[PDB]
């Protein structure tokens, strides 16, 4: 059967992903009937006290990104993503939710455990081109107003940044993401453009490390020019 | 015919002159501001040939207004 943290897990995630869309909806029972709801009851933050053989657990859970879910134990911070699909350590898991007036009741599979709600710790549960986008991405989509799980944003956004600046400095982020594209729309090629795209690819990456390396914008765009 | 002339490809429509004059005022005059757009292009950089100029700008728009609206180049008035 289950293992207790990916219970809590699982459970936290459950309610809180239940209960933000639910949010959502309730959002949108206010606006079509008028009234102003305060923002506060989009609900984010899902408090969970969960007490399994006499130890309370103190939850809260935090929609983190589009795709993802921060399960927070007393500030603690542990990233999920769903669609029920589930994403974890190292495997693709199934659950059920039965709810009860106060008690917690979650099936994985054929499997069932149970908690009753009525202790402070972290999980350890953890290129260049991907690193850039993502971290990229993730803090606009926080600072488009999806909000903030736990104090650690105002370092994690320091290292964030350095990140991205610096890997904006470098220059392989054009040949990292002209490679990987251009790799992944291979076929459906006319060659001129192919030999063209794949040499100066190529030579980007032979320039690449110099002091003085610069895309040949003009020069790609120029080929597709004539031939378009 | 002008069925066969155009699906050969030496002209690029068919029209009904009753609608001739709406049609062909809208077209022209864009016509005529994409030349003078053109004239500015060639003036920031000679090495480019009118044809690349074609497409570019044609680039420009696709960019600018998005690649759903595409199809709109061919309206007119757009």
């Amino acid at each position: 059967r289950p293992d207790t943290m990916l219970g809590v897990v699982c459970g936290a995630l459950h309610v809180a992903d239940v209960s933000l869309r639910n949010s959502v909806s309730n959002f949108l029972h206010s606006l079509e009937r008028g009234q102003v709801l305060p923002a506060h009851t989009l609900l984010n933050t899902v408090d969970v006290e969960l007490i399994y053989e006499g130890v309370k657990y103190v939850l809260k859970v935090t929609r983190q990104s589009p795709n993802s879910y921060v399960v927070i134990m007393n500030g603690s911070c542990v990233e999920v993503d769903v669609h029920l699909l589930l994403s974890y350590d190292g495997s693709s898991y199934t659950t059920y939710m039965k709810e009860e007036v106060d008690r917690y009741r979650i099936t994985i599979g054929n499997k069932t455990c149970v908690f009753e709600k009525e202790h402070t710790g972290s999980l350890p549960r953890i290129k260049l081109h991907r690193v850039f986008h993502y971290v990229l991405d993730n803090l606009v989509n926080v600072m488009n107003g999806y909000c903030l799980p736990d104090p650690f944003f105002s370092s994690k956004v320091k290292d964030w940044v350095e990140r991205l600046m610096k890997t904006l400095r470098d220059p392989s982020l054009p040949l990292l993401e002209l490679q990987d594209i251009m790799t992944s729309v291979s076929g459906r090629i006319p060659p001129n453009v192919e030999k063209s795209i794949k040499k100066e690819m190529a030579q980007y990456a032979s320039n690449i490390t110099s002091v003085l390396c610069q895309f040949p914008s003009q020069q790609i765009a120029n080929i597709l020019d004539s031939h378009a | 015919t002008p069925g066969r002339m155009q699906e050969k490809g030496v002209i690029s429509d068919i029209l009904d002159w009753k609608t001739s004059r709406t049609f062909f005022y809208w077209r022209l005059r864009r016509l005529l501001l994409e030349d003078l757009v053109k004239k500015k292009i060639h003036n920031a950089n000679p090495e480019l040939t009118d044809g690349q100029i074609q497409a570019m700008l044609r680039r420009w728009f696709v960019e600018v207004e998005g690649t759903v609206k595409a199809y709109v180049w061919d309206n007119n008035k757009d």
